[PDB]
């Protein structure tokens, strides 16, 4: 809990199938400047999931995508945004 | 920490009526004076600068407690006087209104005498007097006392009619008196129909004299005081401290003069109640109450929408035009939003789901007068709607009667209203998939839908092995593929025939190609080869090939080109001020007015303000002469962005006119009003930082012999705070 509350990552999920990297820097990024996108692949196919991860440079960028991004949607679906300790190799899958 | 939530909870959901829980409230507080009276007169001046929605309430509260201790009302009057010298000294203007404003109203609880208001106001009111000091100090001062008018106007004409005669022949003389340059550069539409989009100043003094000829008397403000007409009495009145309005000193801060934002009349809503026309001080505090409201509330999007959709009053209202209105006065604000754009997108569709079944008409209502008024929006605003507008259609699966702005089928493309469609439907496609947006659109419409995203090869299955570098790229083809180094690299373009712009072209055009399949491939090239970058693009003609080429192969996708110029940013591939030069040369010529470019250009010069602010804050900890030397280093390469971009904004702009004056033509063409209002909002976005500026901008930029079409632009800026 001492973490979550100094990161810059969210855990995206909820996203379509069909829902690109591209498309979420282009929502995402209508809260701040984005640092990385990793998209979650399916451990074989390599084919997304349905989730992401999403850095931002500052705290306050991330705290206005959990405002104001975090209910919204994006390829027709309610999508969620959680804080995160962030981003480790491998739970990309 | 239990009377500050009883304080600050007070007039919210309750069983009891207000009436009830005022009176109880305020015995709950005298009990409490003889051990808490000074946090008590803390709580007391802390909700009266915080809170102004509800102002009318805690005015009644502290009549009240007046009325159960005279003493206690004297200190607290005697607090808040001192509250407010305080405000005035740490600048914070804004809270200051609002203080004024509760000292106002006590008047009406009968807790301050008519007479201090009366006298306060004079000497407000001769700061117009004061000579040498900037028009944005004698326009606050002005402010506090005409925006107070609604909650005491009547009090105050009926005990001192005369001296406020005398006071309003001074007030009108000195409106009468000011400059309106900042005018134009603030106004979201410049037309005068349907609504003229008046100063502040000028609009605020039509109402009071309506409501001056009205008789004083306004039909919207809650008055709870009213309720209490046999406990609230003269009796208990007290007489104000002198009050000297703190001098104008070199760290004085004043707010920006305003525009009043007007797209409603009661036509607009015909079955619903009679909506409170523009000169009336009942549609001033409705606005100014649910911009506050906003104020309190702008994190927790739910809580705001309830409140906003909860506002009271005295009579009934077309409360959804009037909180339709506030967002939008807000999102187009300029210079900016009080707020976080993305926030209000959000607000609108939390009120949608609070009432499903009259929000949504108004709001699409709202938005049929947005297109229809696109002819003389600013450009900064437009920029807003689009984006506004096409994430919000992607919120309620892109539907829109499309057919309903048909006339912008054949107008020049280069006009507002076609424009707007294009730019919209390039911003939906970001959110969706190329074919899916190319379907949401009426036939008629097919034309102005954004091209497939698709990159460019100059070298690949389709080119002439006749190009400069062919058999170069080739090779460079496969040295990618086998997982090359950049020694590797570094050896084969040695072979490319000529600063080589062809090494780079070669280069560019073959590693890009080779990515084109994400964000992702594209950025971890840019880090693979990131030596090779910096190498070709060391001098400052290399950084200038480098965005050239990279245009040339991803033109038909705005979006990578951003993502890709920023990488080059942040990994110090480009600066800024290639950036600035790039966007201003003839590559982009045809490309100039859209959208991307001007998102790229300040999300640009966003990093190197944060940049600064970054060093700026590591020496101010440390606070060591490696970083004093860093800092205006780094203000020296800021300076300079904004002196480019400044420069090449004069430089286009000067050809055009003369251009326009050699040919004969006019130079109000769509291209120049981009152009201007781009300009305008290169001192819009960044004020505060060009006010630094100022000597250098006078005397080598915009100089007085400058094209008055370009200097007023500088004269506009230079009056938000003269």
């Amino acid at each position: 809990e001492k973490l979550l509350k100094k990161s810059c990552t969210l855990y995206v999920g909820n996203l379509s199938f069909y829902t690109t990297e591209e498309q979420i820097y282009e929502l995402f990024s209508k809260s701040g400047d984005i640092k990385k996108i990793i998209m979650g692949l399916d451990k074989m196919k390599k084919t997304a999931c349905g989730f992401c991860f999403v850095e931002y440079y500052s705290r306050a960028d991330a705290e206005n995508a959990m405002r104001y991004i975090n209910g919204t949607r994006l390829d027709d679906r309610i999508i969620r945004t959680d804080w995160d300790a962030g981003f480790k190799e491998g739970r990309q899958y | 920490d239990h009377l500050e939530s009883l304080i600050c909870k007070v007039g919210e959901k309750s069983a009891c009526s207000l009436e009830s829980n005022l009176e109880g409230l305020a015995g709950v507080l005298e009990a409490d004076l003889p051990n808490y009276k000074s946090k008590i007169l803390r709580l007391l001046c802390t909700v009266a600068r915080l809170l102004p929605e509800k102002l009318t309430i805690y005015t009644t509260l502290v009549g009240l407690l007046n009325a159960r201790n005279y003493n206690f009302g004297g200190e607290f009057v005697e607090a808040m006087i001192r509250q407010l010298k305080e405000s005035l000294k740490a600048n914070n203007y804004n809270e200051a209104v609002y203080l004024v404003r509760f000292l106002s109203d006590l008047v009406n609880c009968h807790v301050i005498a008519a007479p201090s208001m009366v006298a306060m106001f004079e000497n407000f009111v001769s700061v117009t007097q004061e000579e040498d000091v900037p028009q944005v100090r004698r326009d606050w001062y002005v402010y506090a006392f005409l925006s107070s008018l609604p909650w005491v106007g009547k009090e105050l004409y009926e005990k001192k009619d005369a001296e406020m005669d005398r006071i309003f022949a001074n007030t009108e003389s000195y409106l009468k008196r000011r400059q309106k340059t900042h005018v134009p550069m603030l106004q979201v539409w410049t037309a005068d129909k349907p609504h003229p989009q008046e100063e502040y100043l000028d609009c605020l003094w039509a109402q009071i004299q309506k409501l001056k000829k009205d008789r004083w008397q306004e039909r919207h403000i809650l008055r709870p005081y009213l309720a209490f007409d046999s406990i609230l009495c003269e009796a208990l009145q007290h007489n104000l401290p002198p009050f000297t309005p703190p001098p104008h000193t070199e760290d004085s801060v004043y707010p920006m003069p305003r525009v009043i934002f007007r797209m409603f009349d009661y036509t607009d809503d015909p079955e619903g109640p009679v909506m409170p026309g523009s000169h009336s001080v009942e549609r001033f505090v409705i606005e100014e109450n649910l911009h506050c409201i906003i104020k309190s509330h702008w994190k927790e999007r739910k809580t705001c929408a309830a409140q906003l959709v909860s506002y009271p009053g005295k009579n009934k209202i077309p409360l959804n035009y009037h909180i339709v209105e506030v967002i939008f006065a807000e999102l187009f604000q300029l210079p900016a939003p009080p707020h976080i754009d993305v926030m209000y997108t959000t607000l609108l569709i939390e009120l949608c789901k609070l009432q499903p079944g009259s929000l949504p008409q108004v709001l699409a209502q709202a938005t049929e007068m947005l297109y229809m008024r696109l002819d003389t929006m600013n450009t900064t605003c437009v920029d807003r709607f689009i984006n506004w507008f096409s994430h919000h259609l992607s919120n309620f699966q892109f539907r829109w009667s499309w057919e309903d702005w048909s006339d912008c089928l054949s107008q020049d493309p280069e006009s507002p209203k076609p424009k707007f469609v294009r730019e919209v439907l390039e911003k939906c496609m970001r959110l969706s998939y190329h074919q899916r947006i190319l379907d949401i659109v009426p036939p008629t419409f097919s034309a102005l839908c954004p091209s497939n995203p698709t990159c460019i090869y100059k070298y690949g299955d389709e080119s002439s092995n006749s190009l400069p570098g062919h058999s170069v790229a080739l090779c460079l083809a496969v040295a990618f593929k086998s997982k090359a180094t950049n020694d590797e690299i570094f050896s084969i373009l040695k072979d490319v025939p000529n600063f080589n712009p062809l090494k780079i072209e070669v280069f560019v055009q073959t590693l890009l190609h080779l990515a084109a399949k994400s964000f992702s491939h594209s950025f971890s090239a840019l880090a693979k080869f990131h030596e090779v970058f910096k190498t070709l693009a060391e001098s400052d003609e290399g950084k200038l090939h480098v965005l050239r080429v990279m245009f040339e192969v991803w033109r038909n996708h705005p979006q990578m080109i951003a993502v890709l110029v920023d990488k080059m940013i942040r990994t110090q591939i480009v600066d800024c001020a290639a950036v600035a030069n790039w966007i201003f040369s003839s590559e982009l010529s045809r490309d100039f007015t859209r959208l991307f470019v001007w998102e790229i250009l300040h999300s640009t010069i966003r990093k190197m303000n944060k940049h600064v602010l970054k060093i700026q804050k590591e020496l101010e900890e440390a606070k060591i002469e490696r970083l004093q030397e860093k800092v205006e280093s780094a203000q020296s390469e800021q300076k300079n962005l904004f002196l480019v971009i400044f420069q090449r904004f004069i430089m286009i702009l000067t050809e055009h006119l003369v251009r326009c004056e050699t040919d004969g033509t006019s130079v109000l063409t769509p291209w120049y009003k981009n152009c201007i209002e781009r300009l305008q909002q290169i001192f819009l976005q960044h004020h505060q930082i060009i006010q630094q500026y100022m000597v250098t901008l006078e005397n080598l930029l915009f100089t007085a012999e400058l094209d008055p079409h370009i200097l007023a632009v500088f004269q506009q800026f230079c009056a938000l705070q003269a």
